[PDB]
């Protein structure tokens, strides 16, 4: 259940992002920025997409072989 | 000090140099020893 | 011998991967699984067949330790 699951991830993971910003390495710190920040956005929309569409679904499995144990 | 150029390119300089005929071939291995200078064709339209 | 190079590592290699996918196979055979043994076109005796793939676990056991020293010649 809960749709407000998905935005609840959503604070978390932009919470875990802006932190990011003011804590990359000096060094390298365009391709820290970018690389870490711009993975989590990707990770976050594959994972919100999949979850949604089974929140509520419109079409049930059938399985007709089923061994009944 | 030195800066990334990994979001947007570098900043270029033109630069000018006079050097003189007694060490023109002297001077020039050691613009070549440093790769990071890239020359311009000022005798164009010359065969 | 053999090649030794290009003939040792290609058995070595997939005996590497011949007995860790057929142990775990058989372990997934061993005990009733529903995606092993679920359907009615499927094995039916259950842990009888994991002793058979468990066999080729120890074959392929055999040709990784008798592939495996002939690098070890170099």
């Amino acid at each position: 259940s809960s749709f407000y699951t998905v935005v609840g991830v959503f604070i978390v993971v932009s919470a875990m992002s802006v932190l990011f910003w003011i804590m990359a390495p000096k060094n390298n710190q365009a391709v820290w920025r970018s690389t870490v920040i711009l993975t989590l956005a990707m990770m976050f929309l594959m994972w919100a997409i999949t979850f949604l569409c089974q929140l509520h679904p419109l079409v049930a499995p059938r399985r007709s072989d089923l061994r009944p144990e | 000090e030195k800066e990334e150029a990994i979001f947007r390119s570098a900043e270029m300089a033109l630069v000018q140099f006079y050097i003189p005929q007694e060490i023109s071939r002297d001077s020039a291995y050691t613009l070549g020893q440093l790769g990071l200078v890239q020359f311009r064709d000022l005798n164009s339209k010359v065969r | 011998p053999v090649v030794s190079t290009g003939k040792a590592w290609c058995c070595t290699v997939l005996s590497a991967f011949g007995v860790v996918i057929l142990s775990v196979i058989a372990h997934l055979f061993n005990t009733n699984h529903e995606s092993f043994v679920g359907s009615i076109n499927d094995p039916e005796d259950g842990p009888a067949v994991a002793h058979t793939v468990y066999l080729a676990a120890l074959v392929y056991l055999v040709f990784f330790v008798f592939c495996g020293f002939q690098v070890y010649l170099a």
